[PDB]
């Protein structure tokens, strides 16, 4: 249930060691690739001119266990970054040596060590290797969450532990990486190896984690509390922490030696089966984690059958549309007036008929008389549709092969009921779609929904980041990829700030020349330092009275898995410290043709306006 | 054991004049170490003409003399050992072998008593050993980085040094509740006590310069590279030898002018010891498996 | 073992059909999406506003089912190049219609026929549903190997079928696939639907499908002889046919009516048992067939564990290299010299030690002293030759960590033994690597390999021309992807000509002013009406008198895995009428740093230069 | 080209310090006493259509001493003017060499090297590499002339030059890539934010046991004022002999000297510098034995990607 490995600096004999390890429970083996002391030259002689093999062979494992059992290491005594011109010429020539034997093994990942601040030409000697030859190969940068020099015990008479709380101080070891990773341009290949300490620093420090490449935890022995019987056990604390790392499905790491003279690797396994179920959301999403797909326009683009299909198996969103006819049905139709009046419900945009079927069973629940009308525009639902109004709906269905915005309906509507609402809400362009259908609704008719409201929160993740700037493409602006909404299920992040509403649409719409066009500016309260990536967008929907949808994550409609997060991404991430605002402005334009976003963030600095005039991104009209 | 790795680490003479040796295989299929006594030291390092041996199940990083009987040694395994030489001394049997570092037990020292050892090691900690009881009586983390080197005062059982990484050279003395004492450029990479004055101790850096230290600064360039080792000689007014990454040897006066210079090694010189019989004599072993003893020019 | 449909025109019930189908052993559907006689109006009324459903529902096949069992076809009445106006209007939204029905279905492939010379407007309207929405379906062209005209009953009194043999005119078909693949663009989603019919044509007419992408082979039960037993059976000329296609993987489609009143697939099935064993080659190859891989460096670059492991795994090679070194140490020591004798071998170029090894074995068998010297530049491998050195060969192979080029030897060789030949043989640049340890060879030392000849031979392969294309990559020459040369397994291919020697190097080298740039024309006489892609490269090489080794099909070392043919293509493809001479003209190129290839195509048309100057490929000096 | 060396020879000051370099090297190695008894081999490394060859002859009839030229060229288009020249004027004196000077078998050893091989950034024309491969034939107690030379760089400020780097996107490459190359220009519209530090230095003739001209430097600007950093100005000095020196360092610039303009180094994107703040920068010289290149990261206030890493946008070919 947990993929672990174990760290070790001894390794005798590699077959009779990987055996022990095995044996013991692991999955794989962090061991260096040469002898951990054996220094070597590689300017002047004649200890440059070492005879004798460099290291042990590459015939002692198959290729399968080199390639999923070996986790390569640096050498300890190899520092690019020293301040002796020497150590560091002669570091180069070792580093490339025992990233370029890793290399020809296969290793599928090579641990690193970030214990500095100035980790330049490690970052140059390592980006430089990345381009040099046929890889493949991760790289773990082991970072701890506490920098050793702010964990040493208080015992040196004249440099005492500097007891003053420095809160910016404390995330030392994470500028340390977010350095790195610029100097090497967020190389995909590039993660984190984050080394928990014996006390966890404060929960900001901590925080300061989300959104970052961790593929790897490292755990030492000395971290774990001896229990009752004996055996290693965790801190409430800690045990919270590994349960935060579980959820981005890291490789959790055991160094050090056996100090309760495995029980560690089982002690994980244990706390892996004592998290929480995971619900139907949960249990739906897992597999499209950070995964980025296009927004559907269903207005532009006919959707496939089995795209409808899982649209329609949402219960939760039906079960709220059946409720919310019900609502109005009696709020419309006295009991005197029962079988006297019937509604004119006009399902706009029925797909393959399960808002029509709802509609249905509202009517039989709230015992009104309704004629229905099923306007579908896609010819292929269409069909769906006339063989169910075959089959069993009948008279009463009148099936619409046509644009809402384009039919002359028979008679006027009671009520107009859609499901055309996107992830940020307007997205679909239901607010065109509606207002063409608004001519033939009744001057006392009722949409549902008849609301809508879009949310957007500033986020960091440096993986989400990355993963747009992956979606490069030839035959068009190379930045474009940054410059358009992405829905995903967002989850190795970090959300800065609560979301605040965005634009707001109300159906039917009685302002004197309305405009569909929008600008909203919102200011973000920023309680963290941090690296902005972009604004996840989410909605809210009221569809009558108190019967509503939501997507907004602090007001999540349970179990309702029609819906993912939007992603706005920005062209350069932005630095913002503690007590800064982050200011973004947004703008829906539009013209005859097509309708699109543009935003811009201007604060702490100004960024350049994504998407001007919908050059990158545009919904068909 | 059949052959003895190419990697020789430790060479330390006893009071009357064998010779202790330590090595391990930094290279090929096998990592492990080897503990050897030379009664004969111009025989050495002919695994056929030795008194006693025996082999380790990891590397032997550092080792040092525990009377004229055991051997107390520092290994990749992040273990402590304590190997005793039999009734005849052809023989040499295990005592303890207690893994409390978490990472390579890097450096070893015996305290003043004879009954006591401090151990400093790559996973930072520095911790003080009760050989007797074969545990560990205390832990200190003062240290940032790796520890390179640990020196135990010549007379005080209380007082030793320290050296690591982090660019620190720690004075220690447990009597104090704050221990260590930072005294002060490049890293520190070699410890060695004055023999008569204990208030004095040489430091030698990873560029090449050894310095001269009172605790109440002299230096001087001798290496091209890191100072893997300071020995001071048995004499009433001892000569220091440096050994080297640059492969060489030398032995300097009270004012650090050089006087042998020795490039008899071809690859690292990791140990010295001065002969207890004869005080011109010092024996270098290296990484190139050889046992050169030199004849100081006094 | 064979994948099999079942085409049908009548599926009264969808699900019993299937049912049926799948209960006979076949494996999908070939049906229509639409009723085959219901023809559709779309622009005069009445008979526009057709009401009702317009065909049956998605709901009676599950998503699965839709997507892996279902093989649309397009109505028998849509006739987009029809001479009448109003059938090509008609036929054109009509035809869409169906396409965008199947891919709202998600179906895996749709069959559309090609049974006329002219089907432009039918490419139009294909092409123009290709860039219309979110695809993925295969279009499989149904065209007959004889034309239906060509092959009616001689009954019609003043219409006879002309008796006059016409070689061209037998292969219209051909080149009705042809035209309309090249109005699509060579698109990767339009594949052959090859139907077979009652009598086979002449062979070239056959051949003509070699290099096409047939994804599948329509055999009507008319085909089919009665034998004694009263099962279906085929000819031995139709059975041949049938053993071609398998190589291919296509998948049989049996149509019509059950004429031997299922016996067709399962006639299918013994014939695909009763093919010939996979020799060793065959079996190790399947996987890379038409797969661009790029043609490997070692000395530019440091090749892989894993690669000289495989390159190890090749019996065959590794004997004839014993042998020829058992020949020469005869050949150079007399049986009186036997211990007077010892001979200096220098395996330059060592790898992991797999030539040494050989080199060993060889001084056994031919019981003469042998003093070895193993050169290799790659450091990697140089571990593996130490600790073989130190765990077992000892002081008689002395372990040289360099260039081969650089290397200043103690003493002369007397045999100096390389493993520097690429497919195309000079491609590794064994030429340039030899030459420059050749001052350190005996005034009348042994080279082995003594001689290398590359080979070429023009090709057809429509199929590797759209991998080819596939290649096209961002940040780069938008045509760079044809002028480089392939390393592949050469399968779904027609080689239009024999191959003809190309260049030739000789080891040692006495010629004053050797030089290794070279220039050579080779004519190529064509017998066949076909489209040129690129020439396939192979090699022959001599490694001592009459022990060689050969990539040359028709003198191919058996059992030899190490290598696949070359493929050098061309921008454009060239049309080659049968009796016409292909004319190519190859270049070697160099300067200190790089060595490239040059190509051009003089007849029967000129071609462009491809690769002038190592712009797209050069290999590193 | 032609009409390129006709520029690089239109500049009087460069070739008067020139000549005044090898006048002072004559006057120092030959003795009043030794005037004929001693002929100098006089080599001009690297010397396009002789306007150096021209300087070491009139350095010699002001110096009153002998000397033995030899002109290496290995671009054969300038041996063809230098060839004439030998024929029309220079005659037996001159020994014309058509050849690398790094491949060169020269028949004796020389008394002094003059060169000509400096580039914007001083060592970007590769002169550490060409003068090394010709210090063989060097005696043991010759003089190169040049024989230091240091290249500086100084943070600068300009969207102008900023945008002109941008507008120089090209297709088929890296859209990215006209920011990882230097370039020679003028620089005028422009703010400098810190004054030159001193970057790489190169000394011939190079005594230093396994020497190496790969380099790596930090330089910490210190920022007054509140700016964009959008590049880095790079300038050189040399010392030619003693006090005769050449300098593009704005602060010493020789006067009249129109053969240099600066090299600009940019960034990708802009880097906000408030005042108080220093700019730390980092630059490595790299290479292997086809190519010559640079690498540069902005590691303060903030960080910056490396430019340039292994060449990939620009090397210098050897
Ligand atoms: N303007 C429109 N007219 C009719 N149906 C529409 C319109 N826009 C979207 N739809 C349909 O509404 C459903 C919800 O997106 C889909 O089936 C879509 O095809
Ligand atoms: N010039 C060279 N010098 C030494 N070994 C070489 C040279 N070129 C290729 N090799 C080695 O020869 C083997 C066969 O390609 C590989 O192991 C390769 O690395
Ligand atoms: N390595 C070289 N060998 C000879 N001449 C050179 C070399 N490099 C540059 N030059 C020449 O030196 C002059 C100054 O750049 C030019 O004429 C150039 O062609």
């Amino acid at each position: 249930r947990v993929s672990s490995g174990r760290d070790l600096n001894c390794v005798p004999e590699i077959a009779d060691t990987l055996g022990a390890v095995a044996k013991q429970g692991f999955d794989f083996l962090c061991m260096p690739v040469f002898h951990p002391r054996f220094k070597r030259e590689f300017i002047q002689e004649p200890a440059k001119n070492r005879p004798g093999p460099q290291t042990r062979s590459d015939l002692l494992l198959s290729g399968r266990d080199w390639n999923t059992l070996i986790v390569g290491k640096l050498s300890p005594w190899i520092r690019p970054d020293s301040k002796v011109e020497k150590i560091r010429r002669n570091s180069e020539a070792a580093m490339l040596q025992e990233l370029n034997f890793g290399a020809y093994l296969g290793l599928p990942a090579f641990l690193l060590p970030l214990n500095q601040e100035d980790n330049t030409n490690l970052a140059r000697v390592l980006t430089n290797h990345i381009h040099t030859g046929h890889h493949s190969s991760m790289f773990w940068m082991r970072v701890p969450l506490v920098a050793p020099e702010d964990l040493r015990d208080d015992i040196i008479e004249n440099a005492p532990t500097t007891h003053t709380e420095e809160y910016s101080g404390e995330e030392k070891t994470w500028m340390w990486w977010h350095n790195f990773r610029t100097l090497c341009d967020y190389s995909k290949r590039i993660a984190v190896a984050l080394e928990i300490g014996a006390d966890l620093p404060s929960n900001h420090v901590i925080d300061r984690w989300l959104g970052e490449p961790i593929k790897a935890a490292i755990l030492p022995t000395s971290i774990f509390l001896t229990n009752k019987k004996g055996f290693p056990v965790l801190s409430k604390m800690h045990q919270r922490l590994i349960f935060r790392l579980l959820k981005l499905e890291v490789q959790f790491i055991i160094t050090g030696t056996n100090h309760h003279s495995c029980s560690y690797l089982q002690y994980l396994e244990y706390l892996s089966q004592n998290r929480p179920p995971p619900n139907a959301y949960e249990l739906f999403a897992k597999g499209y984690e950070d995964y980025l797909q296009s927004p559907l326009q269903p207005l532009m683009d006919n959707l496939e059958s089995q795209t409808y299909e899982v649209f329609e198996k949402d219960p939760i969103k039906y079960s709220q549309y059946q409720q919310a006819i019900y609502k109005c049905l009696l709020d419309r139709v006295p009991e005197e007036e029962k079988d006297t009046n019937v509604q004119v419900l006009m399902v706009l945009g029925a797909g393959r008929g399960p808002l029509v079927n709802a509609s249905l069973r509202a009517a039989k629940q709230a015992d009104r008389r309704i004629k229905l009308y099923a306007v579908e525009k896609n010819p292929n639902a269409v069909v769906t549709l006339e063989n169910w109004q075959f089959e069993e709906w009948g008279s009463q269905v009148t099936v619409v092969s046509s644009d809402m915005r384009e039919w002359v309906a028979p008679e006027k509507a009671d009520i107009i009921v859609s499901e055309l609402l996107g992830s940020f809400a307007d997205n679909e362009l239901s607010p065109e779609c509606l207002d063409g259908a608004q001519h033939f609704l009744k001057d006392d008719g009722v949409s549902i929904p008849g609301e809508y409201t879009s949310f957007l929160a500033p986020i960091s993740s440096s993986k989400l980041y990355n993963e747009v700037r992956a979606c490069r493409e030839k035959d068009r602006d190379p930045e474009a990829q940054f410059e358009m909404p992405y829905v995903v299920r967002l989850h190795n992040f970090h959300q800065l700030s609560a979301p605040q509403p965005c634009f707001t649409f109300s159906h039917p719409n009685r302002d004197p020349m309305i405009d569909n066009n929008r600008y909203c500016t919102l200011e973000f309260p920023v309680e963290v330092n941090t690296v902005l990536h972009g604004f996840a967008g989410y909605f809210e929907t009221v569809l009558y009275q108190d019967i509503t949808l939501s997507i907004r994550p602090e007001t999540h409609s349970p179990g309702m898995f029609s819906w993912f997060p939007i992603l706005f991404p920005i062209k350069q991430p932005i630095t913002v410290r503690e007590g800064q605002t982050i200011c973004v402005r947004f703008w829906r334009c539009s013209n005859s043709k097509k309708v699109w976003y543009e935003w811009a963030v201007t604060a702490p600095v100004c960024s350049a306006i994504h998407n001007p005039t919908g050059r990158s991104y545009t919904i068909g009209l | 054991p059949a052959c003895m790795e190419r990697q020789l680490e430790a060479a330390r003479y006893r009071s009357d004049g064998a010779l202790l040796l330590g090595a391990s295989s930094l290279s090929g299929r096998c990592w492990a170490g080897s503990l050897w006594l030379f009664k004969d030291p111009c025989a050495a390092p002919n695994e056929g003409f030795c008194s006693a041996g025996v082999q380790t199940e990891a590397g032997v990083a550092d080792l040092t003399w525990v009377g004229e009987r055991g051997i107390l040694v520092a290994s990749d395994s992040g273990a402590v050992e304590l190997w005793e030489l039999d009734e005849n001394e052809t023989l040499i049997v295990s005592k303890f072998c207690k893994y409390e570092h978490d990472d390579i037990v890097s450096t070893v020292s015996v305290l003043s008593s004879g009954t006591q050892a401090v151990s400093g090691s790559k996973d930072i900690c520095i911790k003080v050993w009760d050989l007797a009881q074969q545990v560990v009586l205390s832990s200190y983390r003062a240290h940032a980085a790796q520890v390179t080197c640990v020196a135990a005062s010549p007379h005080k059982d209380s007082v030793f040094l320290s050296c690591s990484e982090d660019n620190r050279i720690l004075l220690w003395d447990t009597r104090c509740p704050k221990p260590a004492s930072q005294i002060g450029g490049y890293l520190p990479t070699s410890l060695a006590w004055h023999p008569q004055q204990s208030e004095v101790f040489v430091f030698g850096d990873e560029n090449g310069t050894v310095s001269l230290v009172d605790t109440k600064v002299l230096s001087s360039a001798v290496h091209s590279q890191c100072v893997t080792g300071l020995v001071f000689s048995p004499h009433s007014v001892p000569f220091l030898a440096s050994l080297s990454e640059d492969c060489s040897l030398a032995v300097l006066d009270s004012s650090l002018s050089e006087l042998f210079r020795s490039q008899a090694h071809r690859d690292f010189v990791r140990d010295a010891t001065w002969s207890p019989l004869n005080h011109s004599l010092l024996t270098t072993v290296g990484w190139d498996h050889q046992v050169v003893h030199h004849v100081v020019p006094t």
